[PDB]
């Protein structure tokens, strides 16, 4: 479920090889979506 | 004359689940959103969904920044700490929602805070919901222990002092040990200036003050003023900087799902709307009401969750949002919507609220049992020229309510006769649906108290006239100015309870606590022998008063002592005007003095002192010594002595004897010696009258009381509220006594003229004659018996029935058998037609 | 008339091995104690001593106490640090020692301050004198900087503009990037009362502020005042309780030695005294002199070495000591001693500080080649009254300092014409004998600086008129009051250079120095076309000192901002009896202004003015180009254009167009902007007229200029001594030109008239002229040229022969070539029957 | 050179199992003892 989105060079928290970890999920209640910043692997 | 419901339908409707056919979500989104709902609300010490837990990103993160920012001024540490919080955090975005964001990195979780108290986080540890991974944790709740607020307010007390405020008897624990935190939101300078704007102002005033160091003449009993004042613009530059960031990953999120999951071309649209409001907002001004509701609960998560726990919700909402409903729904110049859009929003603001979990320690989720946590708002009351504030922002805040029926958040309700019927007919209809709320504050009076602590102003800018009328209540009980500027930033300020009932019991036994916690208790003001004289009894309980309210206001100082120096709150100071002008911290600049603490169970000391001095020392029926045994013995023997003690002159009885002693007991020591104690902020401290929830479980930490009552027999029904079973002239009766003190109240209405044509009538009737009575509060419970024993018995079928308990609403369902029969006990209030000539009505 | 030596057996002794024969230890002990000697001093950045090198074990345990003292008050945390190191220090006993004590695990060695300036404690790591283990001593110093002095005081100020103060050109770096320090002891307090005594007093107050902060009914706007007084006396307590244990393992060890190591019956007996005297000293009040010496010791070991880095030995030793000498010498009360005995202890505690390594800089080894550190105590002067202050404790220091020759300490002696005879003939020889002191400074000129700067008083508590008399030389130049209250405790106060030579090279290039740093050094004040009248170089020089002189003060103050707040000193704090008072610590509490800064190289930027105004605005000889060109190129073409420079009106030869320029110059600029100034203290920054060894450096830091000089030659004499060469009208001529400045004086004497029997007559004649010429300061060098040159050829056999640098002594031959020339150089004074008419002598 | 010695029970400093590592060094210079607190090796 781990995708990997690389932060675009223009936002306010681009760093270099960093990227948000998008998973999706879902319980009991309903879907949603988790993102985690990550550098690279 | 005929007291058949208003809907013909509810003529069918069994009358044992009538609560159960009265939600009516706006659409079906909401519908949905409330199906699913992520509750959060606790019973009996544990979550009543299985998936609450608490996380730990909010912890690892901040003590990270912790070890890496040392050396650094404690308010940039503070920022950084937020910051790598707010950058690190993985980011929440669940199906149906259109106002994002969430204080965790799971949905079914909440941040805990070792940063406040270490026992809090230590109890955390010790339970099924411990963060993960639990060595971790406790690694981190080690290292923050000597840098934790607790570990730098008790050293400047005795051990002895502290252990006998934990015990949480005669006085509440001092926030420091407990965590527990109230604040008022500067929600107004976000939304009309936007984060990016309060950069500029500090990053101006910054570069003013580096030249003003670096200005020849140097005058060194001057320039260093400089020092505190950049590092803390600096820190507010850090944090703004952080929450732009924050929510602008929010946003990206949101395009992310919308353009790589999101199966469904209607939410894709939906996503995309929504990442673009996160994109601008809260960087620039609002300029739709979508977006003013989205840095709403942004700012809503920073300044009661990220930077800090602060239990509540204390808002102005109708007044704040109302600008932009006007752009949105009335002029439709960005962002149109209807009516029923604004409607439907504030629906899934609720919904929100009611997935918000809170990190609050174990101890304070046993007082409120059946909720998540006290979030109340406030709406109505009067604007700067005294005229109406009501609108159509304030009726599809209350329809909304009316519609999801939730238990949170509260309402409260200012009312003053400027008040126009149509919104107070949305007012009538959330409270003839049992839901609790709104309650009503009196308007007037609020804005009194607001110019009367102005005027302690320490800096000679408190709040002026007009500004007087922009209160809100910050927590259950208490007035507090709202805006862009002297807004509460701390429970230090104001909160906190103390207990006479305790105090009284005690000073018959030399100050130790036989009933509860089997210690001294208090100071040795000398034994029954000692005491020859009722003028000796009323000393005793004297000193027992002052000893115990000094405590409950030097740990209050103390810990905002602490707070502004290790506890800065970046963010909140760069939001605050007056923060942002003169360079200080939310925590250190007190321009609105608001130094509050709650009096409960005074009544029950009150009424027992009455049968002390007429049965002891004025007739001699009984020494000192039997009525000790008496008590000791609770009540065992002595049946006729106890029925006797009750049959003395009690509160609310008209009873010159009886009034002429409790009106010099509330004046002198209650409100007397409580005055003489002066806050952080240059003004007295005021008692409150009223009574949150602890009354349920300060009665059950109570001994027997020569009022009547037995062992653990709890409690008064309010903080003014007369005791249960005693009001017995009707309910107009009940509005004199509580009209008596000058220098909250519980009411039961029958069901069926409420769920009437006519129940509007009677009831803007009666709120007419409360406001005259000059009575401060006042909330309603309309529920029969009937439906909540049906509840008890086939609890699944009654999910929906929603009761009002003490200062909070809460699900019957979710409340405990015990705490469920305390408020079913409860007699429900008729009235005759001599209380209808007496209320002015007219039909 | 004839110069015959007063001593016959000075006549058969080589005249250029005169000083080789002068030395007379009072005892055999001293005689061995100065041949054993562990040296500290260095030259050509190089101990002198094989075995001198950084010690380890006071960074060791001062982190490891900071690591563990997380979270707690840092005036606390710096107590604990100090009790760390004092409990844990390898103590160390030497042979033929009385006076017993040292600041580091080793004798040979000196501990480090990585709490104070990260890139000193680098550059011994980066040295052949490295702590070792050097990989651990870089994990402390790297620990150490964010919490380091300068780091905290580093980013309130441009970047650029700290760079410009670390070239040490125009300014001298700021205390808190070097770590220098000085501090006035209260020594006095020590020895009256004892550390016991003070504890209790602390102790009590404790009590007291508990006790208030627990006292009905509270007061938030007061009552938290009580917090920085608690955390204050409680560290007072810490460091007292370790300094007395620290003592007493101190003593611990002398009897131990006796009984299980020293074999001499006569040393053992002897170590069992000096272990009664660790016992009691400094816990109880000293009651004889060897408890006072000791006590002094002790004290300066913890205030100048482990408690802070701190040069100096500033102390009134013979008013101090005085009581303790009366008690066991005079009146045999205690401790009972002859004169000789007192003679000798002083003896030992001049070989003591010859011992003792300090853990200074190597940018400050540098400036003073040939010496361990800056060590000056003040004697003679006058007491509260204004009579004669000498007394035979007086004649003691000085017979110690004649007899044993030790460069350290050097002395000051204040001159009064109420100074008996007895004691001015001591003071002659130590003179006579070449050592370079006593130094001579006007003892009224000093008790009114006094006074003047106690009007500044921010809690109207300065030194009074009586307390006035009671100063000393803080360093080599600035008066500050002694005594139990009101002492200075850091540099931060007062010290620190700036050099107008520098700032006018530069005001001709447009603020960018070119001989030295290659850079920008001040602000583009304008090219030299725009300067197109003598008002604009004026104004010109004006915003170059105007600049420097503000970014040399407000670095002291920002210092001072932070020395309070992280860098504490429980200890000083302690045994000041205002710190004690008002619980504060050394650094917060300033009774007493002392803001001085030094102005080294003003007459050179003075002559060159005046070559400037007449030859290139007046007769227009010379454009600014031309001259500029001729300073660019050294002096290499424009010849006759140098000696014309030269040539013009200087200083010191009573020129009308000369000496208007200059008091103009001096009231204006140099005295007259830098008084606009106010520091920590609210007092005034005032000027000191002298060198402290600066101008050899900073001469070779300076470029050509106008004044005849070429590039690097260095330099001034002294801080108002007249350029080497130019004083053509004899010694009372140059009486005559230092007299002038009223809004240090260097003199040579010739060998046979000093060593003769009438050259006390003609030496006191000359001191009373200078005192009624109202000259600040004086000092005498008493050295034959021959003798000089064979310590030059034969080094080996010149060991004890001393010179006088600039504001310190130093061995001849532990002094560089080069710098050994510059002092040679240097032409012998005579007088002639002209000048001593003018003296008014009596022969 | 090592010796040990117990710290007195009555002394300021006075811990459990502490005492003084008192040794005897001599070099060019002259003779010295050093006293450093060690606990019970
Ligand atoms: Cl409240
Ligand atoms: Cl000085």
């Amino acid at each position: 479920c781990a995708n990997f989105f690389p932060v675009p060079k223009d936002a306010d928290d681009y760093e270099a090889g960093k990227a948000d970890c998008v998973r999706e999920k879902e319980d009991e209640k309903g879907k949603y979506w988790l993102s985690k910043p990550i550098f690279e692997n | 004359l005929n007291f058949t419901p208003e809907d013909p339908a509810e003529e069918t409707i069994p009358a044992d689940e009538l609560h159960e056919h009265l939600q009516k979500p706006s659409t079906a989104r909401t519908k949905r959103l409330k199906e699913r709902c992520r509750w959060k609300h606790a019973s009996a010490g544990e979550f009543i969904e299985k998936s609450v837990t608490a996380g730990i990103e909010r912890m690892r993160y901040l003590t990270e920044a912790h070890k890496a920012s040392e050396g650094k001024p404690e308010a940039i540490r503070r920022a950084l700490g937020l910051a790598n919080v707010l950058n690190k955090s993985t980011l929440v975005l669940q199906e149906d929602e259109f106002i994002v964001g969430y204080h965790a990195e799971d949905p079914n979780m909440f941040p805990l805070y070792p940063e406040l108290s270490h026992m809090a986080v230590q109890d955390y540890l010790r339970s099924d919901y411990s963060p993960q991974p639990a060595d971790e944790a406790a690694a981190i709740n080690e290292y923050w222990k000597p840098h934790s607020l607790q570990s730098k307010c008790q050293p400047y007390f005795d051990p002895a002092d502290l252990g006998r405020m934990y015990q949480v008897s005669s006085m509440e624990a001092p926030s420091f040990a407990s965590g527990y935190n109230s604040i008022v939101p500067p929600y107004e300078t976000v939304l009309e200036d936007g984060l990016l704007a309060r950069i500029k102002l500090a990053e101006k005033h910054i570069a003013e003050a580096q030249a003003d160091m670096s200005t020849f003449p140097w005058n060194g009993t001057k320039g260093l003023d400089n020092i505190a004042k950049i590092d803390n613009w600096k820190a507010m530059v850090i944090a703004c900087k952080a929450v732009i960031s924050w929510a602008r990953r929010q946003g990206r999120l949101c395009k992310i799902v919308a353009e790589n999951f999101e199966t469904d071309p209607k939410r894709q649209a939906e996503l995309l709307e929504i990442a673009d409001i996160c994109q601008r907002i809260p960087a620039e001004p609002c300029k739709g009401l979508k977006d003013a509701m989205q840095a709403k609960f942004f700012t809503f998560l920073i300044c009661h969750a990220i930077e800090r726990y602060a239990s509540g919700y204390a808002q102005k909402e109708d007044t704040l949002l109302w600008p932009y409903y006007k752009a949105s729904v009335v002029d439709k110049k960005f962002q149109p919507m209807s009516h029923m859009d604004a409607v439907e929003l504030v629906e899934m603001e609720r919904l929100k609220i009611s997935e918000h979990g809170a990190g609050k320690s174990r101890a304070y989720r046993e007082i409120f049992p059946g909720s998540n946590d006290l979030f109340i708002l406030t709406v109505g009351g009067t604007n700067a020229k005294g005229e109406d504030a009501c609108n159509d922002m304030t009726d599809a805040i209350l329809e909304a309510a009316k519609r999801i029926r939730t238990a949170e958040p509260s309402i409260v309700f200012r009312y003053s006769k400027k008040n126009r019927e149509k919104t107070l007919r949305w007012v009538f209809e959330c409270i003839r649906d049992g839901l609790g709320y709104p309650s009503i504050k009196h308007d007037e009076i609020g804005t009194e108290q607001m110019k009367e602590y102005a005027k302690f102003s320490l800096n000679g800018n408190g709040a002026t006239d007009e500004e007087a009328h922009n209160w809100v209540n910050v927590l259950c009980m208490s007035p507090g100015i709202h805006g862009r500027r002297k807004t509460q930033k701390t429970r230090s300020e104001g909160g906190g309870s103390i207990f006479p009932a305790k105090l009284l019991e005690i000073s018959l036994n030399d100050g130790y606590d036989w009933s509860y916690a089997d210690m001294q208790l208090g100071p040795k003001t000398g034994d029954l022998s000692s005491l020859k004289s009722f003028e000796d009894v009323w000393e005793a309980f004297r000193k027992q008063y002052q000893y115990a309210i000094n405590l409950c206001i030097s740990t209050k100082d103390v810990s905002r002592y602490f707070e502004q120096r290790f506890l800065q709150m970046p963010f909140v100071s760069a939001i605050d005007d007056g923060c942002m002008e003169l360079g200080m911290d939310a925590c250190a600049l007190s321009e609105q003095p608001n130094g509050w603490h709650n009096p409960i169970t005074t009544i029950v000391a009150a009424n027992s002192l009455v049968a002390i001095k007429k049965l002891v020392f004025e007739e001699k029926k009984y020494t000192l010594e039997q009525l000790s045994q008496a008590l000791k013995a609770n009540w065992e023997g002595f049946e006729e002595m106890r029925v006797d003690f009750k049959r003395a002159p009690k509160w609310g009885n008209d009873d010159d004897y009886a009034d002429g002693i409790i009106t010099r007991f509330y004046e002198e020591i209650i409100g007397g010696e409580m005055r003489k104690i002066t806050n952080y902020s240059g003004g007295p401290v005021m008692p409150t009258g009223q009574a949150v929830g602890l009354y349920m479980e300060v009665g059950s930490r109570t001994g027997p009381t020569p009022d009547g009552r037995f062992g653990g027999e709890a409690a008064d029904d309010g903080g003014i509220s007369p005791y249960m079973g005693t009001d017995k002239k009707g309910p107009t009766a009940v509005l004199r006594s509580v009209s008596k003190v000058q220098k909250l109240l519980n009411q039961r209405l029958s069901v069926p003229i409420m769920r009437s044509k006519h129940g509007f009538e009677i009831w803007n009737s009666y709120i007419k004659t409360w406001h005259d009575l000059n009575i401060d509060h006042v909330q309603f419970n309309v529920v029969s018996t009937d439906e909540m024993r049906a509840a008890q018995r086939e609890p699944e079928k009654h999910h929906d029935l929603i009761v009002r308990v003490s200062g909070y609403s809460a699900r019957f369902v979710d409340i405990p058998t015990y705490g469920q029969n305390t408020i079913i006990a409860r007699q429900e209030q008729d009235f005759s037609a001599s209380d209808l000539e007496f209320l002015n009505v007219e039909i």
